[PDB]
């Protein structure tokens, strides 16, 4: 049986930016008791059907994080926006499915809860599965940093803004992602 | 094409504000940062501050601080400078400039004339400037007094005389614009054949010939 | 916070001759330097950005270089087109900051003003105001001096000036000056007198009428 529960379950959850992953390997799941699950606002499969996920394959990768829920559009094959671009890119090819549920109540706090960070500015795009961590300030203009933070010389990540009472799209909300 | 479209010319009053727009097309705007520079008349360059639009985070050269206001419009790609309690040492030419990659400036806007004066519209006072009373050569002119905004156009014969002419800056006179234009021509042809001054005031819709008659 | 010494402010050079404009930085700029022009229309173009490098489109007399915090833009040959403002800027810091700028006229002989007195025409002393124009014409260098007498004695108060840009013909400048008194304060004097000093003579060149002629 399946560490699912610990995925699915752990009190805390990865910064976008610094995705977890979790391979699952010699073990039994039952896939449509989680798809049919009154727990989950998102339940999409890319490149497999939801239904016959329970009659198919290998080893699998659980990604998990916490975003805003109006960019859990961005958890998508093709898409674009700073978390698809900057911090976790699905390919085109993708065959799994991506899993999300409303935190309000677990990630916001009240005066905002800012722990849980992002990447706003980079050089380039990130490769489909492709973590970075690094910490370099960002040259936004013809000004040299020299490693110091300043005008146009940004720290690439940034705090989400998470407070109780924020409209459904700015509240924070766990994703988790089957990769086959 | 990379192009910053500035607003168009500016009159305000004192203690009034304005707002300066600086349109970027060609490139996308959250790319760069969009700076803006002041250069009074016949005044050196002057940096104001920069905004970068991405995150809407702006730095400012002290003098300009409260003054200036810099603002950007990710929707419509364009670049903002709210000017606060103008003043009269606000009247200037403001542009917007590219702050690249690298290389500082690379593209620069048009620029934006701005006037602070509490002037209303008036059409100038021609007048004709004749010697009292004989060289070979004799200087006339033309006196363009009192008229606002700036500016004016003077001529002589329609443009026909274009030598020997001096049309000088207008200086500000009692809250309006004046200025004088001379002429130099052969003794032998003033006042035997005329000279006239036209003066054409855009603003008020005037054109004005003046002829230049000899004193008696 | 960064200065941008800029030397000299104004420059007088022939065609063909070789100039060089300095910008000294008050602390290290490390090479983050730009060189501007700026025509007497107000057209602005980059010469020259990172202190040497020739950008596209700028022709091939410009350079730029640097000795230590002395950053220089040099013309191997003036050309007609050159004659400009020249300005530096620094973007090595926030704020970053302009040098003082450079007026690069044309060099030419000294030449006296040719000096025109006019009274108020008789419109304008219709409409209860009178000024008295001096036109003082075709001289270099544009430095010089003008005294207002009415009666004999100097009015230094009621006097504008207003001076043109280099001549297209012959490179001198021209200056006018107006007095501006009422049509009363007019018809109580008799005589009324331009006087222009200019580095060409000692004695002024002096320019009269007397009211009533």
């Amino acid at each position: 049986l399946c560490p699912f529960g610990e995925v699915f379950n752990a009190t805390r959850f990865a910064s976008v930016y610094a995705w977890n992953r979790k391979r699952i390997s010699n073990c039994v799941a039952d896939y449509s008791v989680l798809y049919n699950s009154a727990s989950f606002s998102t339940f999409k499969c890319y490149g497999v059907s939801p239904t016959k996920l329970n009659d198919l394959c290998t080893n699998v990768y659980a990604d998990s994080f916490v975003i805003r829920g109006d960019e859990v559009r961005q958890i998508a094959p093709g898409q674009t926006g700073k978390i698809a671009d900057y911090n976790y890119k699905l390919p085109d090819d993708f065959t799994g499915c991506v899993i999300a549920w409303n935190s309000n109540n677990l990630d916001s706090k009240v005066g905002g809860n800012y722990n849980y960070l992002y990447r706003l500015f980079r050089k380039s795009n990130l490769k489909p599965f492709e973590r970075d961590i690094s910490t370099e300030i960002y040259q936004a203009g013809s000004t040299p940093c020299n490693g110091v933070e300043g005008f146009n010389c940004y720290f690439p990540l940034q705090s989400y803004g998470f407070q109780p009472t924020n409209g459904v799209g700015y509240q924070p909300y766990r994703v988790v992602v089957l990769s086959f | 094409q990379v192009q910053l479209q500035q607003s168009g010319a500016e009159l305000a009053r004192p203690g009034a504000s304005v707002k300066l727009s600086c349109k970027a097309s060609g490139y996308t705007f959250i790319s760069n940062g969009i700076s803006w520079v002041k250069q009074r008349t016949g005044q050196g360059l002057e940096w104001i501050g920069e905004i970068y639009p991405r995150n809407g985070n702006t730095y400012y050269n002290e003098k300009f601080k409260g003054k200036a206001t810099l603002t950007a419009d990710k929707s419509s790609s364009t670049a903002y400078m709210e000017l606060r309690s103008l003043t009269s040492e606000d009247s200037a030419v403001f542009f917007c400039a590219r702050d690249y990659y690298y290389g500082s400036f690379d593209y620069w806007g048009q620029g934006t004339t701005l006037t602070v004066s509490s002037a209303k519209t008036t059409p100038p006072s021609v007048y004709p400037l004749a010697p009292g009373s004989t060289n070979s050569m004799v200087t006339l002119g033309c006196l363009v007094k009192g008229y606002f905004p700036e500016p004016v156009t003077v001529t002589w014969n329609s443009g026909s005389l274009s030598s020997g002419v001096h049309t000088f800056p207008a200086v500000l006179q009692s809250d309006l614009y004046t200025l004088s234009s001379s002429v130099t021509v052969p003794s032998s042809t003033w006042p035997s054949q005329t000279v006239t001054c036209n003066v054409a005031h855009p603003a008020s819709s005037t054109k004005v010939d003046k002829k230049i008659v000899p004193r008696d | 916070d960064i200065q941008m010494t800029q030397s000299p402010s104004s420059l007088s050079a022939s065609l063909g001759e070789r100039v060089s404009l300095t910008c000294r930085a008050s602390r290290e700029i490390s090479g983050y330097l730009t060189w501007l022009q700026q025509k007497p229309d107000g057209t602005i173009k980059r010469l020259i950005y990172a202190a040497s490098t020739l950008d596209s489109g700028v022709p091939k007399r410009f350079s730029g270089s640097r000795s230590g915090s002395d950053y220089s833009l040099t013309i191997s040959s003036l050309e007609s087109e050159d004659f400009a403002d020249y300005y530096c800027l620094q973007y090595a810091s926030y704020p970053w900051t302009f040098g003082g700028g450079t007026k690069l006229e044309i060099k030419r002989a000294d030449a006296a003003p040719t000096v025109s007195i006019f009274p108020p025409s008789s419109e304008q002393l219709t409409s209860g105001g009178a000024s008295v124009v001096c036109f003082l014409n075709n001289f270099y260098p544009k430095d010089i001096n003008v005294k207002w007498k009415i009666d004999g004695s100097e009015r230094q108060n009621g006097v504008l000036n207003s001076w043109t840009d280099q001549d297209s013909k012959d490179s001198t400048y021209s200056m006018s000056s107006t007095l501006t008194l009422t049509k009363d304060e007019y018809e109580r004097h008799n005589s009324y007198t331009c006087e222009a000093t200019h580095k060409t003579s000692t004695s002024p060149i002096v320019k009269s009428f007397n009211r009533n002629e």
